[PDB]
């Protein structure tokens, strides 16, 4: 009937702001530190987690993420520890969607995998590197669990191409990338009503509080990287700045 | 021959072998306008006169084809008295085969009016003919390279920057040829409109594998020819050396539809298939997305990518074209492991029976070659692409003889 | 058919222009016996079917004959407007055209029942290319070149060891070209029963001038056939670079009788003329007698050797072949010098604007047609012999342009 | 007529003796030295003195004397030093005939060459690089100014190359090369009655007797160049041996 994620919009809208998505790499610095990060998100004002599954080569992750997840895969991260980390996520009272690319899907089985995300609280995928094209098996397991399947646009999509991949989304799409953000969600805005997610790597409460004037949820990653870095307290200030940049509009 | 299509093309999503999936688009979004940009490009190009004019002048006149078919008699005694005959593909102008995809696709940058080439490279044998090709057309020409490649292919390196190609060491992961890919990847997808990515194997996102195996299908249509007019029949068996496959393919698939005759590829086995210090993708692989296909890759339980290892730079790489896991599938073609060991040995012994020192990726192919004529007997007629010259090679083969 | 003995030849002492003119045998008598054994077996051999067909055979499917002619458009602004067309020599096996005369030789010593091989190199080619054969017939393989040119040139060092040859190095005189000549001349004085001496260039004493020559007539044969097809017509001009002489002679001499083809040699100048460092032989030489042959060479007032210089190992030889100084003399062929700083602009030129890395020795050639290209204006058809590609000079070239340190 | 070198050879045949034929490069170890050197052969019993023109490129010599005319010639040695050491051995009552590689002589001029060995006493002329075939200039300026032509043959001399290059000698002809130095004297003296002096390495005074039990004259030169490379009194005591050696009562 309704996207996973569709009540998470909702009662965004309602209170007049956007939604905060986080992003956290499991396995970074270790398991069970992502993990108390990954919880503090959910604690400190995040409406949707979005658990990082490390990869050997992420061709599209800039440094910051791509340096951690690299440290998280030295520390022997395997992919069963992002389900612990969407189930302790849904377990605190967060919204947790998973953001991987698409081997270790295939590697693992994708109806398996579909199922044990279901299984394990999630809401929903985020799939870098698949495209409608390619995702005959995840719309079939996307259906038959019930999961929130979110593919990406680019500025350089063409209007064809954005129309099928606006179409193939459940939950929200991700409009990855001036003035290019805000022309890229108005081309969203123009065939759809579904949710726009921004990233456009956002540091700063400054920074959320633009992009929540014309998007639906802002996407924060490396930043909170940096501050996990630093240290838990100061990811648990920088996305407390943050959730109150989302109610700027 | 690049007009008239194969009846073992892709579908229209580059998809080998119907409901198996060998193929397609594994590739972000951003990357689809100039994906699909290349790939009409490429078709409007295939059938145009003037481009496949183009093409043939340079082949004849600057790259130097046909490139000759040789009987290596003196390696007979040595491969249980078969009949071995080498494709002389290191006769090609910069040395290898590479020259033979390139030029098409470098003609293709200039027809989109792209300002700007990219390509990664591991032997540095795409990379000096990808320069070759930019220099010769008034390209801006960027070359990736892992800087462990930069070190044992110095050779290599030196000639890039003499064409005026620009040379940026890579040196994240295994320092190696995927991790060139992944920087150069990197690189089109910021630059996608101005930039076209020369790819140098039969494998990534279509329309890679079919163009680069239409650009190299030269070598086994000509070998087709060439055989039967020197021995009088076709030859019991074809072989090379697989890394991505572009070589290999070229020359297997004039032969695809001769049912006598066997298709064998060699893959690096580096120290061994059992020590975990190889490239034999086929041997011990599996299923997978990898560099914008599906097909056989080195990659661990969770589908992470092995590093792979090979004393051969341009063998040493995880995966393979999606186009052989499909001919592996269908039993057309079948795939074994060489050794570092058993490459040198035919190294040397082409050096010392034959006056010919081969890069060490085609020497993978000659080692097998030697084994195969053990397998099929005196007489049979054993069809080797040589696929490059070793002079990037002398200082690593000096060493390995303790000529030094 | 077979290219007869035409009126080119020298007489049967080896004389050009006389029974007392260039060429020659200036040996010791000690070398007599082989000198006629091998001037016998090549005048057998030169009018054998089965010979040519061994050498036609070997050049095609082993060495990847005919080379290509191609047109380096992106040369024209440069000279003059001229039309600049390359003999792709680079592409023969092993890299240069010192591979013709090697087979020819190596297919000779074969049927002489010699067993062991020697030979001297400058820039390393004519070793790479007489240890290929060797390995391919089964020969001994002896190299002797200098020192100096070992450094240099160490990639073809190199392989000329994983051939299976032994590379002497020469640490007499000037430690080049004139002294491995010299080391290898001594090896086959004390081993002229059993050892076949490969000569690399179109000098010497009789009959390694023609036979040389002979066995590289196939580059100018195919090139005038190539030009006609691709310009319709001859050639204004044919050039190449001048060491000993070998490829150029190889490809001026179909179009020796060609009256309206103008025939240039260009010869390494090193640091200049007037500097006392360089290898200009026609333009500072004189004539004298010289490893065996009588013809022009580098030499002071009392007779002495000069050294020379060249950044090229391959030009870098104070003589000439014979046959060179004969038609010099008639006018047939001009010869002018081509610096160091000549040739490196014009291999940088060639690898930017053509995506070809050329010898060293060959940038001398390119030089000099640029220059010719000039003098002769917009429209002329001028054949360059692209004698060899620079794989050998990378490490040389790249400390001249700075991409070291 | 009769060669200029007839009468040695007669006198040496009747003492039952075969002549003692001595080399030295001039300049070495300089010239006023070399000089010195060569009038203390003439002074220790050698009958003719073959006076080495040092050549830039000497394929011919073996290194004790490739390294001494190297010295010679780094210390400014000319040809026409050549020709004063003729003078000086003539002044000595020696008998000098000179040898040189043949580029040396045609930069001088032939005949001005021969000419000007003539008028310094000169006997005669050894050309190891000039085969008779090439000699037509040199048999003019030989007969025109009375030097004998002392050609060379070898071990691998083909029977007609032998006997045109003894036919072509005056003199003596030099026979260049365990036993293949009396077979070879005997091939020319099957063909020609000419004196033959054989050079074989000769270091001792026993080596010379064994030469010339066969030869008409023995030739030495490396041994003498490394005796005054020692000192000239050192030459004087090998050239004393040595014609001992080259007497048999
Ligand atoms: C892990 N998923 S990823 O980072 O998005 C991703 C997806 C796709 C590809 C890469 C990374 C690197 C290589 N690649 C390609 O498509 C490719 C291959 C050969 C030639 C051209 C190409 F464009
Ligand atoms: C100074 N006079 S010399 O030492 O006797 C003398 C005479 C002759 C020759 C040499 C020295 C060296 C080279 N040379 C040759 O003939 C020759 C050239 C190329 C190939 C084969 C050759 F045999
Ligand atoms: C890696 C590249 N070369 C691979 C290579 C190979 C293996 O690549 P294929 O695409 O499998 O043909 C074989 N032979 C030679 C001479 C090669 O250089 C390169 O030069 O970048
Ligand atoms: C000296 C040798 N090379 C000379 C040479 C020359 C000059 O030699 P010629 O005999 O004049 O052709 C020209 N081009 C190349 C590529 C060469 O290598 C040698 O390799 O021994
Ligand atoms: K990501
Ligand atoms: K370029
Ligand atoms: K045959
Ligand atoms: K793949
Ligand atoms: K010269």
């Amino acid at each position: 009937e309704a996207s996973r994620l569709g009540p998470v919009f909702d009662s965004c809208r309602a209170n007049n702001r956007a939604a905060l998505i986080g992003y956290l790499p499991t396995g970074y610095p270790d398991v069970p530190a992502s993990v108390a990060a990954m919880t503090a998100l959910v604690e400190s004002g995040c409406d949707i987690i979005e658990v990082g599954v490390p990869y050997s080569d992420p061709g599209m992750d800039g440094p910051t993420i791509a340096r951690a997840t690299e440290a998280a895969l030295r520390g022997g991260v395997r992919v069963r520890d992002t389900l612990a980390a969407v189930e302790a996520i849904s377990i605190a009272g967060g919204r947790a969607v998973v953001m991987t690319y698409w081997n270790p899907v295939l590697r693992y089985g994708v109806d398996a995998f579909a199922r044990d995300l279901a299984a394990a609280g999630g809401l929903g995928l985020i799939t870098p590197d698949l495209i409608p094209d390619e995702a005959q098996q995840w719309l079939a397991a996307s259906e038959e669990h019930r999961l929130d399947r979110i593919f990406l646009v680019a500025p350089s999509s063409t209007p064809e191409r954005l129309a099928a991949t606006v179409e193939a989304s459940r939950g929200f799409v991700y409009a990855a990338s001036s003035q290019a953000a805000p022309e890229l969600v108005g081309r969203v805005k123009a065939v759809s009503d579904i949710p726009v997610g921004v990233g456009l790597g956002v540091r700063s409460r400054a920074q959320a509080a633009q992009i929540a004037q014309y998007a639906d949820g802002v996407i924060v990653g490396s930043a909170l990287v940096t501050a996990l870095t630093e240290g838990l307290p100061r990811l648990r200030a920088l996305t407390g700045e943050l959730a109150a940049g989302v109610r700027l509009g | 021959a690049i007009a008239e299509p194969t009846s073992h093309d892709p579908d229209s999503g580059g998809h080998f072998g119907g409901p198996s999936g060998w193929g397609g688009r594994y590739v972000p979004e951003a990357l689809m306008a100039v994906i699909e940009e290349v790939t009409a490009a490429y078709q409007k190009e295939r059938v145009s006169q003037d481009f496949l004019d183009d093409l043939d002048r340079l082949q004849a006149n600057y790259a130097g084809r046909p490139s000759p078919l040789y009987e290596a008699t003196r390696l007979s005694q040595h491969a249980g008295s078969a009949r071995i005959f080498l494709k002389r593909e290191d006769l090609n102008h910069t040395g290898s085969h590479k020259i033979n995809n390139v030029l098409g696709q470098a003609l293709l940058a200039r027809r989109m009016g792209k300002t700007r080439v990219i390509a990664e490279t591991g032997a540095g044998q795409h990379g000096v003919a990808t320069a070759t090709a930019c220099a010769l057309l008034g390209l801006d020409c960027v070359i990736y390279m892992g800087g462990i490649d930069t070190a044992r292919q110095a050779l290599n390196v030196a000639r890039m920057r003499l064409l005026g190609a620009e040379v940026v060491a890579v040196q994240t992961g295994s320092k190696t040829l995927k991790d060139a890919i992944n920087e150069a990847f990197r690189d089109w997808v910021a630059n996608a409109d101005n930039t076209y990515y020369c790819f140098g194997t039969a494998a990534g996102p279509h329309p890679f594998p079919t163009m680069v195996r239409d650009f190299q299908r030269i070598i086994g249509m000509e070998a087709r020819v060439q055989i039967q007019g020197q021995a009088g029949r076709l030859p019991d068996a074809v072989v090379a050396c697989v890394g991505g496959g572009s070589n290999a393919i070229g020359i297997f698939h004039a032969f695809l539809d001769d049912p006598g005759v066997r298709l064998v590829g060699f893959e690096a086995a580096g120290d061994g298939v059992e020590t975990g210090r190889h490239a034999a993708t086929f041997t011990a692989g599996s299923p997978g997305a990898f560099h914008g296909s599906f097909s056989y890759l080195l990659q661990d339980e969770d589908g992470q990518t092995i590093e792979s290892h090979s004393i051969s730079a341009g063998l040493d790489y995880p995966g393979v074209g999606p186009e052989h896991a499909w001919l592996k599938e269908a039993g057309r073609v079948d795939y074994r492991p060489i050794t570092d060991s058993e490459a040198m040995d035919a190294f040397g012994l082409l050096c010392r029976m034959e006056g010919i020192i081969p890069a060490i990726e085609s020497a993978h192919a000659v080692a097998g070659a030697l084994k195969l004529g053990v397998e099929l007997g005196r007489g049979a007629v054993i069809v080797v692409n040589l696929s490059g010259r070793g002079d990037k090679d002398v200082e690593t083969a000096a060493k390995w003889f303790g000529l030094l």
